[PDB]
């Protein structure tokens, strides 16, 4: 099964997908590989909740129902290791007002 | 562009796998739509055609296109033992087809005007789908 | 491999080249980075989203889902959509 992501940090954001049943190590290969910096230099959470290495990103919470292409689930991802960062996301910018024009 | 009059029975059965609430068409000898009645989400119905007709498959709200067996048009086949099986789905429509949905969908056509957004996004909001409209198009093939 | 598409307001996505080349647009924007002077965040991440949906969902048997967009967003979506050709 692949699982489709939102890995966040910061004012950066990466798409990426993965099997339900590769690690929270094996992602930050993957991040690793795009942001060029190495998997004990950050840390990764659903929530607010970190995440161990060895656990599947399934025993993590991402599954089909709950992370499909659509509606990816985020993946927020933290730096720097002697001392780690705090987790940290910006938000999107707001949608306007809304028309009345919308009953 | 038109059904074959072959008076040769054939079963069908048309699954919604879809959203939306299904307008069935079958195109007539002559080549007009002829419209059935409407197929609520998820549903079924078993149907009696024959060999060598056309039908295609439409939102009965708003005749957003639909895909049957993947493609375009079904065409009851050599019927063999067993009912004909058509299955009825959402297409990938493109970003902006599916905004000019949801757009459609919100607003009175009344008032589009009163959008701020281009001219000619006003135009093809207004240029609605429809049944004649792609009869025209899928014809010249 | 990946390409970055930065959003009028700074936010910075990271796609697949393929995913991206969706858009015609981006094809010649790109041919490595893009600008969106236009494109605000809450847009150009709905856009990816739908890359991701195309890629997914394009030739397939599998039962494919309804594409979601909040009405708040329809419009600017429409917008950006008209302007990336997708
Ligand atoms: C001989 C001869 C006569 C005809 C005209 C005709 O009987 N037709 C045209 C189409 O092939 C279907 C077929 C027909 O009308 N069958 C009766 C019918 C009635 C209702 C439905 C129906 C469709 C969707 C939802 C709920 C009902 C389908 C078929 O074609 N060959």
């Amino acid at each position: 099964m692949d699982v489709f992501l939102m890995i966040r940090r910061h004012k950066t954001t990466i798409f990426t997908d993965a099997k339900e049943s590769s690690t929270v190590f094996e992602l930050k290969r993957i991040v690793e590989g795009i942001l060029k910096r190495p998997p004990d230099e950050q840390r990764l959470y659903k929530d607010d909740q970190l995440l161990d290495d060895g656990k599947t990103l399934g025993e993590c919470g991402f599954t089909s129902q709950t992370a499909r292409p659509q509606a990816p689930a985020t993946v927020g991802l933290a730096f720097r290791a002697d001392t780690f960062e705090a987790l940290c996301i910006e938000p999107f910018s707001s949608p306007p007002e809304l028309p009345d024009v919308m009953k | 562009l038109r059904s074959v009059n072959s008076r040769e029975p054939s079963q069908v059965i048309f699954c919604n796998r879809s959203p939306r609430v299904v307008l069935p068409v079958w195109l007539n000898f002559d080549g007009e739509p002829q419209p059935y009645p409407t197929l609520p989400p998820g549903t079924g119905r078993r149907i009696h055609s024959y060999r060598g007709h056309l039908w295609l498959f439409r939102d009965a709200g708003t005749h957003d296109g639909l895909l049957v067996n993947q493609t375009e048009l079904f065409v009851p086949s050599l019927n063999d033992g067993q009912p004909i099986f058509a299955n009825i789905t959402l297409p990938v429509y493109t970003l902006k087809e599916r905004c000019l949905q949801v757009v459609r969908s919100l607003v009175k056509p009344e008032n589009y005007r009163r959008l701020d957004i281009v001219r000619s996004l006003y135009e093809d909001l207004e240029d609605h789908p429809n049944v004649q409209k792609d009869l025209e198009r899928l014809t010249q093939e | 491999m990946y390409v970055k598409l930065i959003s009028s307001d700074g936010h910075e996505f990271i796609v697949k080249r393929e995913h991206a080349l969706t858009s015609g647009t981006i094809k010649a924007m790109l041919s490595n980075e893009v600008n969106f002077r236009e494109i605000p965040s809450h847009v150009l991440s709905k856009v990816c989203m739908y890359f991701t949906y195309k890629v997914r969902y394009t030739n397939s048997s599998t039962e494919i889902p309804e594409f979601p967009i909040a009405p708040e967003i329809a419009l600017e979506l429409l917008m950006a959509a008209n302007f990336l050709d997708c």
